[PDB]
């Protein structure tokens, strides 16, 4: 999720997800790509 | 320049450092030093936690 210039993510390993990080990065994100 | 140790004060080398500040529409990351005091209990007092 990215909103108001902050990029924060959630994660949980084996329920609700805990917060994990946050960046004050203010870039404009429009596309998504994964790598393996 | 040719700086010599026997030159006058007007000709001595001087190191100059200039600090610049910039503000934009991005979340700022540089701020100034804060304060922080002690911690009393069992008394009706004013507090400020972050």
């Amino acid at each position: 999720k990215n909103i108001d210039g902050y990029f924060k993510i959630y994660s949980k390993h084996t329920s609700a997800l805990e917060p994990l990080v946050d960046l004050p990065i203010g870039i404009n994100i429009t596309r998504f790509q994964t790598l393996l | 320049y040719g700086f010599r140790p026997t030159y006058g004060v007007g000709h001595q080398p001087y190191r100059v450092v200039v600090l610049s500040f910039e503000l934009l529409h991005a979340p700022a990351t540089v701020c100034g030093p804060k304060k922080s005091t002690n911690l009393v209990k069992n008394k009706c007092v004013n507090f400020n936690f972050n």
